[PDB]
RNA sequence: GGAGAGUUUGAUCCUGGCUCAGGACGAACGCUGGCGGCGUGCCUAAUACAUGCAAGUCGAGCGGACAGAUGGGAGCUUGCUCCCUGAUGUUAGCGGCGGACGGGUGAGUAACACGUGGGUAACCUGCCUGUAAGACUGGGAUAACUCCGGGAAACCGGGGCUAAUACCGGAUGGUUGUUUGAACCGCAUGGUUCAAACAUAAAAGGUGGCUUCGGCUACCACUUACAGAUGGACCCGCGGCGCAUUAGCUAGUUGGUGAGGUAACGGCUCACCAAGGCGACGAUGCGUAGCCGACCUGAGAGGGUGAUCGGCCACACUGGGACUGAGACACGGCCCAGACUCCUACGGGAGGCAGCAGUAGGGAAUCUUCCGCAAUGGACGAAAGUCUGACGGAGCAACGCCGCGUGAGUGAUGAAGGUUUUCGGAUCGUAAAGCUCUGUUGUUAGGGAAGAACAAGUGCCGUUCGAAUAGGGCGGUACCUUGACGGUACCUAACCAGAAAGCCACGGCUAACUACGUGCCAGCAGCCGCGGUAAUACGUAGGUGGCAAGCGUUGUCCGGAAUUAUUGGGCGUAAAGGGCUCGCAGGCGGUUUCUUAAGUCUGAUGUGAAAGCCCCCGGCUCAACCGGGGAGGGUCAUUGGAAACUGGGGA
């Protein structure tokens, strides 16, 4: 059960100031912690490891079985491996949902996804990592669409993304393809999850 | 003789039979003939497809089906066309 | 403390009465008429063979013979007896 | 598709071990502990067992026996009993089938036991297909039933009576054996097919329906002959294990002939004869162990285990034995002996939880003495049905795997408190407060009796049988019901953030740091090693880090381990050249040329069952999981090619 983390020393420290895209910290742009105002070291292979694995990890929050089991059931995949468990690792349900322009936070929009409310594909759809392939009509689940936190987040903007595709009006939603793979591109770099998770 | 009959394969909540040909008095989960047929109870309901090319060989070269082998076999056109193998008698 | 089939135990000695009075006569007459071929006798030898014949099919044709033994049993004793008389 | 790091030195490199990071369980323990789905749970003592259910069924085989609608006559009660007939229902015994399948456990066994691949002119097969003949004439029994008896019981005995689908004569039948005449073909044995003499069976059954009451006919039966199918039996090639501090073994042994035996060859067992046979290519002997599909791990080669599901073998308190049967040497069948328990009228009897639970023991270690034939498979049936601790379910255990949650948005008022502080301050920290939202699971109340449900029975149609428009088989169409789980899942409404977070680590390996106390004391520790008054290592407190309804410790297996090395190590000095030679077996070999296919390589068929691993889809809200569609797996057989190379042969 990921949703126990405060949400401001985990990127404080995780690595880098995501999401965001504002919420680093920016009063204060060091590590959280006691000793944490000081100077803060390189590590080892490990240290580019750990900030690759929690760094990246970080982004969607999910346990170390599921996500280990997204890195081999990635690595199944066809293409490239980093790329692979890139479009794999933000192509989920939750992803796909506050993705879409459905909520204003990742676990708030995560308990949109699996309060019952987010319903896709025309039914309901109550599991956090119950995705859906490029195609179903990841919908807003209307018995209950008239609500504050889809208004608000359909009265904020955001840049949609072109695998996506967003419906602030009709009720719907859809997935044209698999992401921009190479073309997602935050801080969070493959190559520390093709090392740090592989031994 | 041999009895082609049902045997169970599936989950503990539902199961769904794949009828394969079977000797006279094996083992329910067990040894079989010459398996030729797959047919679960749900899902949605009832859909199954038998071979009806081998087995009528296997309905013809002496054999017999149980309660639901005979329905089902007798439901998917084998057992009448069968009997109409039999009605050049 | 036996449930079902005590009365296949009484059947089984019934059972095995009568069957062990059919199977030793069958051993009996054979070595009747296996001791008839035991001398030179024609006629004995002939009526003794139809003797351990009869009673040999009628033993084996139910019960405890059953096949390839009472060819085996009818087959050495045809040739002893087809010896004994030509 | 493969990651290394520490540790020998004053420093360095080699060589060399030793440990750690990773995965895994049928785990257990330590702390803690919300739920759902799917699998798992005596591995130690095959230890002993209280108690309940685990195999019954056939009235459409049989002769009863009881009750009894309905009817009959009596006495009284104006409603009853007494004696008869009888639809009807029930069952104790006879007989047929089923207890050899199913269920459980690995005790045994190092070979035909398993896996694979052949073979069987060396086997058998009840039930079931399909074919075609038959079902003729008779007999005397016997349990039941009673009358006596002996027994504590368990139980036996004896006298009278009866029947069948019980048994037993005769005809008929070849095919089933023996003799002859052949004909065709093989693998020594010989096989296939044709004819002619001696022997070998039948439920006249039952069910209905019809009829002239002589008999007719259908269905379920009985036998015989054939092939089919399903099963097992046998023989053989090859494969899978620690030991030479096991080199001898073997006398029914090795082989012959003859006889007997079983379904069958065979020293399988015997008589007689001969002196053989196995072994370094490991015999025998000790040890250990069920084997395989597979599972776990590895980049791969390999290494380890044989749980749960399946396939075969074995065993059924220990050890023998045989009967019934088609088939057992029989798990809830018998006979004997031994052990252990129970009964005893001391004369004698009774038992087998390595079936489902369950109790005691053992141990670190493993659960409910539950529901039902609704499904599937069985058994018996003409069917209706009955049995089914198989199964379908349930109950417990975080035991494993997977999924979801214990809130969310906002929030600088950077609250109080805790830790730190050169005493200005920093940290828990958008965290909390607060404004607002959501209901996953909860809690309540309804829906829903969702699927899992198909059958069997009732008409009617085509077609078969039928002397028959009866009646039936066969095959279609339509009606009626049948849910243990289960008021389950899931849906809907309301309610409340209310009930739902811990475990280990913070020098290195290795993510994670400071203070107090302790002062070689108490302690830690996987290795390196810390601790003798400033401890980033001992406890305590704040904070950090890993992980998560889980987290560590330990046990075992794999990898790291290039630390058994075929891939892929070496031997001058590190461990390692035999002191040296001669030689048998074995291992390897100059150049040209013809053949060969024994290796080498390639094509076609068979077979390597399912489930599992991988690829491609679909179904449970997704996932775990299930199902479908594929793949791959062999010194494998049978068979066709190439002849370059190793070999055979010749020059």
């Amino acid at each position: 059960a990921r949703y126990t983390g405060p949400s401001w020393k985990l990127s404080r420290r995780l690595g880098i100031s995501l999401s965001g895209t504002g919420k680093e910290l920016e009063k204060r742009p060091y590590a959280p912690g006691p000793h944490g105002p000081g100077q803060r070291k390189k590590l080892s292979e490990y240290g580019l490891q750990l900030q690759e694995k929690q760094k990246l990890r970080h982004m969607y929050g999910v346990n170390e079985r599921q996500f280990r089991t997204l890195f081999d059931k990635a690595g199944k995949l066809a293409g490239k491996h980093g790329e692979n468990f890139m479009i794999l690792l933000d192509s989920r349900l939750d992803n796909v949902v506050y993705k879409l322009g459905l909520a204003r936070t990742r676990r708030q929009a995560r308990q949109l996804v699996n309060h019952g409310h987010i319903l896709v594909d025309g039914s309901r759809v109550d599991i956090p990592s119950y995705l859906v392939k490029p195609g179903q009509t990841i919908g807003v689940r209307e018995k209950s669409r008239n609500l504050s936190i889809i208004k608000e987040s359909v009265e904020v903007n955001n840049f949609v993304p072109e695998y996506l595709t967003f419906d602030a009006e009709k009720l719907e939603g859809t997935f044209t393809r698999l992401p921009e793979r190479s073309e997602l591109a935050p801080e969070i770099n493959e190559a520390l999850i093709v090392e740090f998770y592989s031994r | 003789a041999v009895k082609i009959r049902l045997k169970r394969m599936g989950a503990k909540k539902s199961p769904f039979y794949r009828i394969v040909v079977a000797d006279s008095r094996s083992p329910r989960d067990g040894r079989f003939i010459e398996t030729v047929g797959t047919y679960n109870p749900v899902a949605k309901p009832a859909e199954v497809k038998i071979d009806e090319e081998l087995a009528l060989k296997w309905l013809q070269t002496g054999a017999k089906p149980s309660d639901t082998v005979r329905n089902l076999f007798s439901s998917q056109g084998i057992m009448e066309k069968f009997h109409n193998a039999k009605q050049g008698k | 403390n036996i449930k079902s089939a005590i009365k296949r135990t009484k059947t089984n000695n019934e059972r095995r009465v009568h069957n062990a009075t059919i199977k030793s006569a069958m051993r009996t007459a054979i070595k009747q008429v296996e001791a008839s071929v035991a001398n030179n006798e024609a006629d004995k030898a002939k009526t003794a063979l139809t003797e351990a014949a009869k009673r040999i099919d009628k033993a084996v044709k139910t019960g405890l013979v059953h096949k390839n033994t009472a060819a085996r049993y009818k087959s050495r004793l045809a040739k002893k007896v087809n010896g004994l008389s030509a």
